[PDB]
């Protein structure tokens, strides 16, 4: 007879009636993405509108129980994650054409065109065409070329509609008791009612900006780096002192760094650790490959995979008979049954993001031990970096020569160790500026320190003051360079690979110096140890049920967000870096506009 | 003559029991409706029960699961149900939940065992099989073997719920979602219980015992339906009565008993 | 269901002697001319047995006698019934003859024994009542009125069907039907026997050793009984159904036991032929001294 125990079997209630829905839901989804046919998509479809039906009737019942008058936190923390507004305080003109100007800027983006001057045809979209063009080419003319394209048929195009989403999105996050939409989307790190533990919407920005300032270094030693291995491939086109231009970062927006390997190898005589080649002169497939990494998750402590998983799990293409989506993917349909879609070829990088895809799972059925409103991730950074950890702790020579892949009589050069470093350096740190950038621009255009003027003006002095890129050519108020992502043109937060990457050091270093290795910290294999096991297992069962500080603690020690760890995985690879821009400029300048 | 024999004898063992219906069956009933069916008068052979390799708990209570057979009881009952297979371990004396103080519930004192299999294959179908149903809400906890059948709705409020739902008014019961594809824990299980009792009343149902290699001609140890005695069994000719078991002749000594699987007489001499 | 039984004439009650008889097998144990003495529960020898009539004279005179009573069940009874035609189809046993309790259920419904153990509902009168129709004209057994509801059934036993001789014969009695109920341990135990005779008058006198019939596991307590009987519904009797009845040519006597001594006597096939009374006459007295017949 009081509001605890009314809201413990409104939650009882709940948690039984959404598992079986959700459950045919993920099922009619599961059977469109192995089967792409027009009745598979009707299904899907009527699933998702019973269950978006059903969790907008278990809001208003909700939301009769007050928040203020309840003791337990788990109640508590799913109350607070069911009675989410969101979407429904505004009026029915004003959602319906947020959810047009929604749908409409994700068709524009998704469908693109190239459309080449003095050409009729050759207007392709996203598939492939200016990805490989601003990838794998060395041609000036044609990135700039193709970087001015998209960013003017597929920019500006999405101007107004950017500026009335974005007023759209203030008036609902004002209208949801809470303050702009950068606010809202901020309030994913949030902990409050725990002693000791809280953490502060606003303090998350002071805690990027104290990590950045503490990576500023490294990036700027890899900067300096990759501006003087690019100089001797593009003469005549960057300053030593100026900052790199944009299209010349071997993606259309710069995000990842992963094409200038090719450019940037310091010993190009030296191969990689590649095992494509030895996997196919001997009996491997994808059967193998999941066994594999099931052998490798159960030699920490890891459980089996469930029974279900080996028979119903799609690893591998069934071919041109039905159609599928080849995107690899971990399924947790909510009733026990974990399976993987995944189109496993026989290389080394789908022998990666199948170790990633099982950490998924694994943390997955680590967390189905708790109601259905807490199985999930504590934060939107620690499911990722679960599968990042695991994908880095098998990519090492050990654990490859240990299965039997790579020769015994493999000798470790240091070599190929700083190549390694440089490729995780070019693929990891390389997207921490943008990200910081992209994040803290989003933030003060949902603030407001930013008018509905002077965007592109400040978005390109944040890219030449904390990121080192440059644009080749001026754009005016009128262009929209930031809408070209895709994460932004379908309203996605971007800082959760920031705290990703973040997260995926600390934790290695945690389950390192668990594991009682010495040596660097790159080369350290989470394989045979079974207190690492425990110590991370003490950490997947927590979920959303206690705040992500706890489970940081838990699993780490640490009740913040530090970067110390990344320090350390790249210290082989800094003192190579201050050892090589000894005869060259350190940093970078502004005031070399290519005009 | 030391007697060095056993030649333990009882009669035919018939009518087993009505196990091979009460496990086998095709239909099983809901948890909170479970059915109880009475086993009294036939010889439980619990070998066959403990043997199968086909049970995944199998869990017996004040008494050893080899010793079923050697107690005599008066009535055992089977309560039949079909529960989740994450909640089997709620099936036990003194552990508690969801469905043990609301749908059914065992003593602190239990003397029996519990029999559970998986049944993914036959109480299962492709888009959901919704015929199972479980309590989920209730005022008061279940006493022991209690069944409730009554489906009036939960009031959780101060409101009187007036036969329909409302703010805090739910249904009792609750449908399981049984598919062919859920993992292990989601898959329904057929689980037995059987209870064993004791009361001022002649046991019924007792451990099959069958028989033993019979002697004819030699000093042994006999032991014809609870009789016993040392001698040797040679063929006699005293036609006995259909009712009359074993024979005594003058200063009441047991000399005559009869077979009770062949139904042939025979006399009991005395060793040298 | 229940339905009373009027037009009945009221007689005071008789009593006749059993002379000789009750003599049942104490234990299984064959015996070859031995002359074995037990201490067993048995019927002293001419006893005081009380005689139930049912009878139906003709016209507005004679007696029109239909007894059932709840008669006492003290340490076992003797149940002899002398029948010309099936009449007696069952008793029933119990303490309480209602739902408050368990009672034991023994009838024959013309099909076959059916031994039943819950908690019945008794009426005050049961009958198994008879209908000779002039369409398909046979004597069948159409009615059942002896209890209102079984709830809470723990024994049960019905074995397989059989045929049932429901001609109302005219003429003497045919055979004669012994049985011996007893309940010291639970176990409820029968003895039956079965013996032709022609006489219209009393129990018929002789001796008759009555063999184990069944040995039923029940446990409940028994304190007094009461015997079941039969109804002819024909033409000629125009009525209601508590009327409109006949019956006739049926007898049952019931005789208590009491712990006593008796000096058995089998012959050289294991049947027992004679038997004295010890505390009788100061004779059986000095038989069962010397433990012989030749004195
Ligand atoms: C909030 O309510 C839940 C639900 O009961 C509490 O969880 C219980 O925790 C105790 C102690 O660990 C267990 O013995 C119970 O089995 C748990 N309940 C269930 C249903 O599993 C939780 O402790 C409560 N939080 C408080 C009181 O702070
Ligand atoms: C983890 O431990 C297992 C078991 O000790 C190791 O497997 C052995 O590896 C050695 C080295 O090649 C072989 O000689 C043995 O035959 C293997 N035994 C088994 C049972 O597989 C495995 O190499 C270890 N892995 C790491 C990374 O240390
Ligand atoms: C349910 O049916 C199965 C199969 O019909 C029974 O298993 C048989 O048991 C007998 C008795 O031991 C064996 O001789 C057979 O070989 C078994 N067959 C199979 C296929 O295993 C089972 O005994 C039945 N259940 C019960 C309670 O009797
Ligand atoms: C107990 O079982 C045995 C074994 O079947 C029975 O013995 C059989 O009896 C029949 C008829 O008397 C014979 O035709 C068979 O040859 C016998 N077989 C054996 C192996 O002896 C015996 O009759 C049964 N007894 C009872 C009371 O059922
Ligand atoms: C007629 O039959 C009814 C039941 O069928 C009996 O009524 C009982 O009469 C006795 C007294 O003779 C009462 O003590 C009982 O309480 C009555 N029973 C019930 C259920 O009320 C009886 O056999 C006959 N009654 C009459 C009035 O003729
Ligand atoms: C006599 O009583 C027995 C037992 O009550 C009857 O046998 C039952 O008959 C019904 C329908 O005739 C069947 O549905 C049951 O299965 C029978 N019982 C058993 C144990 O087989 C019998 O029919 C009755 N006979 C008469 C003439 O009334
Ligand atoms: C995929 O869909 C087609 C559509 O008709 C169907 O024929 C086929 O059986 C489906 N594939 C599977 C594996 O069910
Ligand atoms: C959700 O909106 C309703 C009215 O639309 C309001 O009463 C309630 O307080 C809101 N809940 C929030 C903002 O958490
Ligand atoms: C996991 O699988 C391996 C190989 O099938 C087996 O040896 C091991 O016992 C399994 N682990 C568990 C916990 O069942
Ligand atoms: C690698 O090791 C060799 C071994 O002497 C050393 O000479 C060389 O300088 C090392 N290279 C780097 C980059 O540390
Ligand atoms: C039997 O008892 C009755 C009842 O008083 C009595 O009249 C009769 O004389 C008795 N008969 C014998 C033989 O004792
Ligand atoms: C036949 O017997 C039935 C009894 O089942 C009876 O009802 C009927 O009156 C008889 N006569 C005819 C012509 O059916
Ligand atoms: C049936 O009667 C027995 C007699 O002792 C009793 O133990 C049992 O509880 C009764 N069952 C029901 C359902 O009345
Ligand atoms: C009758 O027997 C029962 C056995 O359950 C016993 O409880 C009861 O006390 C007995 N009645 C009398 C009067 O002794
Ligand atoms: C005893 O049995 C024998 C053989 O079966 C038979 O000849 C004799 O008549 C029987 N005697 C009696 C008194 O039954």
């Amino acid at each position: 007879s009081t509001i605890e125990e009314q809201a413990k079997t409104f939650l009882d209630k709940f948690n039984h009636e959404a598992e079986d829905l959700f459950y045919q839901s993920s099922l009619a989804s599961w059977n469109y993405n192995t089967n792409i046919t027009e009745e598979n998509v009707q299904n899907m479809n009527n699933a998702g509108d019973k269950w978006s039906a059903f969790l907008k009737e278990q809001s208003t019942l909700a939301q009769m129980y007050p928040l203020q008058e309840i003791q337990n936190l788990t109640v508590k923390l799913q109350l607070q994650a069911l009675q989410q507004n969101g979407s429904s305080v505004l009026s029915e003109d004003k959602s319906k054409r947020l959810n047009t100007i929604l749908n409409t800027m994700s068709t524009i983006y998704s469908t693109g065109k190239v459309c080449n001057p003095d050409n009729p045809q050759e207007c392709l979209l996203l598939e492939p065409g200016l990805n490989e063009i601003m990838a794998n080419s060395l041609d000036y003319n044609e990135r700039l070329w193709a970087w001015e394209s998209w960013r003017s048929e597929v920019g500006k195009q999405l101007r107004p509609l950017y500026e009335e989403y974005v007023v759209l999105k203030n008036e609902m996050a004002r209208a949801n008791h809470y303050e702009d939409y950068g606010d809202y989307w901020r309030g994913d790190y949030e902990v409050n009612g725990v002693d000791g533990y809280d953490y502060s919407r606003g303090q998350l920005i002071e805690d990027v900006e104290h990590t950045f300032e503490e990576i500023k270094p490294l990036y700027e030693h890899l900067h300096a780096y990759v501006r003087a291995k690019l100089m001797n491939a593009y003469p005549s086109y960057i300053s030593p002192i100026g900052c790199l231009p944009a299209h010349l970062l071997g993606d259309m927006w710069g995000r990842f760094w992963t094409n200038l390997y090719s450019l940037t190898v310091p010993f190009g005589q030296k191969p990689n650790i590649d095992v494509t080649d030895a996997m196919v002169d001997q009996a491997w497939d994808a059967q193998r490959i999941f066994k594999e990494a099931e052998k490798f998750f159960v030699s920490v402590g890891l459980p089996n995979m469930t029974q279900g998983f080996w028979e119903n799990s799609m690893l591998t293409d069934p071919g041109n008979v039905q159609k599928a989506v080849c995107h690899p993917t971990a399924w947790d349909l909510g009733k026990g049954d974990f399976r993987i879609l995944m189109c496993t070829k026989v290389t080394m990088d789908d022998f990666l993001t199948a170790h990633h895809e099982m950490g998924h799972i694994q943390y997955d059925m680590a967390y189905a031990a708790q109601p259905f409103l807490l199985r999930n991730g504590a934060n939107e950074g620690f499911h990722e970096a679960v599968g990042e950890i695991m994908s880095l702790s098998a990519a090492t020579p050990k654990h490859l020569k240990s299965i039997g892949l790579l020769s015994p009589d493999f000798q470790e050069d240091n070599e190929t160790e700083i190549n390694f470093l440089l490729k995780q350096a070019l693929t990891i740190v390389g997207t921490l500026p943008f990200t910081y950038m992209l994040e803290k621009w989003r933030w003060m255009v949902f603030k407001g320190e930013i008018p509905k003027d002077q965007w592109m003006k400040k978005w390109w002095e944040m890219k030449r003051e904390i990121v080192g890129v440059v644009e080749p050519v001026p754009h005016d108020e009128t262009y929209c360079d930031p809408a070209s992502l895709f994460h932004v043109s379908n309203d996605y937060s971007f800082i959760r690979y920031y705290t990703r990457t973040l997260y995926q050091f600390q934790f290695q270093e945690a389950l390192c110096q668990a594991a009682k290795h010495e040596g660097p910290l790159h080369k350290c294999d989470i394989s045979n140890s079974t207190e690492a096991g425990q110590k991370l297992f003490n950490m997947l069962r927590l979920g959303k049920s206690e705040p992500w500080t706890l489970a940081l603690e838990n699993v780490v020690g640490a009740k913040n967000m530090n970067v110390r760890p990344l320090l350390n995985y790249f210290e082989p690879l800094f003192t190579w870096l201050k050892d090589q821009n000894k005869n060259s400029f350190v940093g970078w300048s502004t005031d070399w506009s290519p005009y | 003559v030391q007697p060095t024999e056993s030649i333990v004898r009882f009669p035919n063992i018939t009518n087993l029991c009505p196990f091979g219906e009460v496990f086998n069956a095709t239909r099983f009933a809901s948890v909170y409706a479970w059915n109880r069916k009475r086993i009294s008068n036939c010889v439980a052979d619990y070998s066959v029960l403990y043997n199968s390799a086909s049970f995944s708990t199998f869990k017996c209570y004040g008494v050893s699961p080899t010793k079923l057979n050697d107690l005599c009881f008066t009535n055992v009952y089977a309560d039949s149900f079909v529960i989740r297979g994450d909640e089997v371990r709620q099936i036990a004396p003194g552990q508690t939940g969801k469905i043990a103080d609301y749908n059914y519930k065992l003593p602190d004192d239990f003397t029996g065992c519990v029999i559970a299999w998986n049944s993914n294959n036959l109480d299962s179908k492709v888009g959901g099989n919704y015929n199972y149903l479980y309590r989920l809400f209730r005022k008061s906890n279940l006493k022991p073997f209690e069944r409730d059948i009554s489906t009036e709705i939960y009031q959780a409020g101060s409101t009187p719920c007036n036969g329909v739902e409302g703010f805090n008014c739910y249904f009792p019961l609750q449908s399981y979602g049984f598919q062919p594809t859920n993992g292990v824990g989601y898959q329904p299980y057929r689980v037995v219980v059987l209870s064993f009792e004791l009361l001022h009343a002649p046991a019924t149902v007792c451990g099959p015992k069958k028989s033993t290699n019979l002697v004819k001609n030699k000093c042994v140890n006999f032991n014809f339906n609870g009789l016993t005695g040392t001698g040797v069994l040679t063929e006699s000719n005293k036609k006995f009565l259909p009712f009359q078991q074993f024979g005594r002749d003058i200063a009441d000594t047991t000399d005559a008993v009869r077979d009770p699987q062949t139904l042939e007489i025979l006399d009991i001499t005395p060793c040298s």
